[PDB]
């Protein structure tokens, strides 16, 4: 039962994501720290479009910048 | 023509007359239908009314009572009333319930499933025996096991010997393991269930045996039946890695197939055809002679046999008079019958790119050369000599 | 279950617009580096609201939904 | 791959310098231009390897149009775009 | 006059027996239809005498009047499964001119 109830929530989100078009509204902005488990039905075009990257690697310049503000 | 219409004309107005006589003189007599008949149909309908709630008979108690489960949650200790066969109600069956006070008023339900339709082929292949060019000897080991005991069950019963059960069609690729299955499935006109061996690996755990128990149950119900298992090699060799039960899972499913094939059940008439290309991989318990009786084997068509194969594919085709069939056979030296079919299909395609109906001699020579390069020799018998 | 009248569109919302005073205290100043990311998301979320016209004129499709992955 | 199993095998090479120009134009028809831009010279300069990449030069040019609040996709925007797209592709692909 | 005859008699129409929405699973030749109200189970129930069972066919969303759940009318909208899988994948239409290259 648990799964069959999540499928409904996930269908609705996809349906109304295309309805959002031609409004002043900017679509849902959402975060996940996992990328392998995502449903690729969200990342098709016309729904979620832009993918932001956040690196783990820090070069020497970008590291000093973070130390600067906390300190 | 004359006599078939003439006898039908007499039978179909004599049928008319007898049905009128039975209808008039069973309505004026109240002991047969008449008075009971016009009140039971109207009452039965009216009393229970609607909605009729479908449920599932969870189990039946021998005393004309049952425990049925509504999808709406409440269970009920019901009674089993008028107009139901009480032997037909068994666990799993779907029943129609009288909504005012829950009693089984009957089952009217076919209960057609996509589980029976997926196994079933509505086959009408244009192939009949003698679309197999030569290899005539092999055809007449397969027909003696599968087809013949349906035509003449007299011979095996006179002799006193139990019919042979099961076959395995194995050999080199391209010798028509699938093409023979199609010839023998067309003639018998028995229920032909088809199931490819790859399907028996699926992702969930323990589903393999549930799927394997289901196939043979449809077949035993539909006797006489054939169950063709195409490339049962596939489960041993491959490792799709979708099934997270790993290799342990594949072994437990295999053991289920072994029990359904003979085991304890004592099933009805079920012949089995098992096609494979590599009999080595197959578990030795499956091949064991007792579940299968005859192991047919094929080999690569000969130079005399390849003339027969070519004659079948070149007959349908339109040709010019410039073609010479004999120069296309000799160049290839030991090439299967699958390649001969592609060589004809490739030539007709070159002529259709040039857009002329005739397939001339040049379209054949360009096609034959291209097909020898696509192949890949055989470094098994190259090792040898 | 007759439909005897209507309610407002803003009402009967389980989760309502925060910001009255629950709006968090962090700002672009406390944030440090990740200058590439700041620019992307400002272009993804902020510029469409203030100026819808720019995107239509130039003839680019506006970035709609935004996704954030990272470790 | 056995004979008679399929019937046709299509191969797609990575686009040549000639092909890139055509493909870059189909994506440019959707958005503004400016007189005098040679869509051919930007395809050559872009080494590239995909038509996916090529489409990203157009979208990235539109990003450089927003920051300066241009009124038209100009010749400077493509030169900046080519770089951003090529540098991002080479850091992940090597 | 159409207005005022309607307003006064409207109060007696609004004490409705309600209605339900099912969907035609399959018919049978007793003039009865198997329809599923979605939260609950399925029901076999007959059509009103006036509409036919010929009108009804594969997966038409149907009206019901809650009392005996009598089928009343086919609804404008159909639900069909094969269109919905090609819609969620989302592939936009193309042409030979777009491919060129
Ligand atoms: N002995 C034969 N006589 C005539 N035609 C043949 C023969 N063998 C193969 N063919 C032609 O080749 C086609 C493909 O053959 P088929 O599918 O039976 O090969 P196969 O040996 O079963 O391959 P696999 O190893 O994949 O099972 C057939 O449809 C048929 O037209
Ligand atoms: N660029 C930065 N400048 C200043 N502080 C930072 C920066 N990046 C991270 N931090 C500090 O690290 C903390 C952790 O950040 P945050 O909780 O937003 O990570 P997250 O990406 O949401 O992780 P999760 O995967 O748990 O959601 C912040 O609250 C902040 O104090
Ligand atoms: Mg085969």
């Amino acid at each position: 039962g648990s799964d069959r109830e999540v499928q409904r929530i996930l269908i609705e989100l996809l349906t109304q994501m295309d309805g959002f078009d031609q409004s002043t509204n900017v679509k849902v902005i959402m975060a996940t720290n996992r990328a392998d488990t995502l449903d690729p039905a969200l990342l098709r075009p016309g729904r979620l479009d832009r993918k932001i990257e956040f690196p783990s690697l820090r070069d020497r310049r970008e590291r000093r910048l973070i130390f600067g503000t906390i300190a | 023509t004359r006599c078939k219409l003439k006898l039908l004309r007499m039978e179909r107005i004599k049928d008319h007359l007898l049905l009128e006589e039975e209808f008039v003189s069973n309505s004026e007599i109240l002991k047969p239908f008449e008075k009971k008949q016009e009140e039971e149909k109207k009452q039965l309908e009216e009393i229970r009314g609607n909605p009729l709630s479908i449920g599932t008979l969870e189990e039946i108690i021998d005393d004309d009572h049952a425990i049925v489960t509504s999808p709406t949650m409440p269970d009920y200790y019901v009674s089993i009333l008028s107009f139901v066969d009480k032997e037909l109600l068994e666990p799993g069956c779907s029943v129609l319930l009288h909504h005012k006070t829950m009693s089984i008023v009957g089952v009217l339900q076919d209960d057609a499933d996509p589980m029976v339709s997926v196994m079933k082929m509505d086959k009408s292949p244009t192939e009949s025996y003698s679309d197999i060019g030569g290899l005539e000897s092999q055809i007449q080991e397969i027909k003696e096991s599968v087809e013949l005991p349906l035509t003449h069950p007299e011979l095996y019963e006179e002799m006193g010997i139990k019919p042979p059960k099961g076959v395995i069609l194995y050999g080199a690729p391209g010798t028509g393991k699938t093409l023979l299955a199609k010839a023998v499935a067309n003639q018998t006109s028995a229920t032909f269930l088809r199931i490819v061996g790859s399907e028996l690996i699926q992702k969930y755990l323990g589903d393999g045996p549930r799927l394997c128990r289901q196939i043979f149950k449809v077949a035993g119900e539909n006797a006489p039946s054939i169950v063709f298992i195409d490339e049962i090699d596939a489960i041993g060799t491959k490792r799709y890695d979708s099934n997270s039960g790993g290799e342990r899972e594949i072994q437990r499913t295999m053991l289920e197939l072994l029990n359904q094939l003979d085991g304890f059940d004592d099933r009805g008439d079920v012949k089995v055809i098992m096609a494979t290309n590599k009999i080595e991989t197959l578990d030795p318990a499956l091949i064991r002679p007792g579940r299968i009786d005859r192991k047919i084997l094929f080999e690569n068509p000969d130079l005399s046999t390849k003339k027969k194969i070519l004659g079948i594919h070149t007959s349908k085709m339109n040709l010019s008079e410039d073609v010479n069939l004999e120069t296309l056979v000799t160049t290839k030296d030991d090439l299967s019958g699958a390649d001969i079919q592609a060589m004809c299909t490739e030539a007709g395609l070159l002529a259709l790119r040039e857009r002329r109906m005739q397939v001339t001699a040049e379209d054949f020579k360009q096609a034959k050369e291209r097909v020898m390069k696509n192949k890949v020799e055989e470094n098994l018998e190259g090792l040898y000599l | 279950n007759a439909l005897v009248d209507i309610l407002p569109p803003d009402s009967d919302s389980s989760i309502s617009v925060m910001g009255e005073n629950e709006k968090p205290d962090v700002t672009y100043a406390d944030v440090g580096g990740l200058d590439m990311q700041k620019q992307e998301i400002r272009e993804a979320v902020e510029l469409p609201l203030v100026q819808a016209d720019l995107y239509e004129q130039i003839g680019i499709d506006p970035p709609r939904g935004v996704l954030l992955y990272g470790p | 791959l056995r004979p008679g199993r399929i019937d046709r095998k299509i191969e797609f090479p990575p686009p040549s310098v000639a092909a890139r120009a055509e493909i870059l134009r189909i994506h440019s028809r959707k958005m503004n231009l400016t007189r005098g831009i040679n869509l051919r010279k930007v395809a050559e300069k872009m080494n590239g390897c995909s038509g996916a990449d090529v489409k990203g030069v157009c979208t990235e040019a539109g990003m450089y149009a927003l920051r300066e609040r241009r009124i038209h996709v100009t010749q400077e925007d493509f030169e900046l775009a080519v770089g951003k797209v090529m540098n991002k592709n080479q850091e992940t692909a090597i | 006059n159409d207005k005022v005859r309607f307003i006064k008699d409207e109060l007696r129409l609004l004490q409705e027996p309600g209605s339900y929405v099912g969907e035609v699973i399959k018919i049978v030749s007793d003039k009865k239809v198997l329809v599923k109200v979605q939260p609950e189970g399925k029901y076999i129930v007959d059509v009103a005498k006036d509409i036919n069972v010929k009108d009804l066919k594969a997966s038409q969303r149907v009206c019901l009047r809650s009392d005996s759940y009598m089928l009343h009318k086919v609804l404008e909208n159909k639900a069909d499964p094969l269109v919905s899988l090609m819609m969620v994948e989302k592939v936009p239409d193309s042409t030979y001119d777009m491919v060129g290259g």
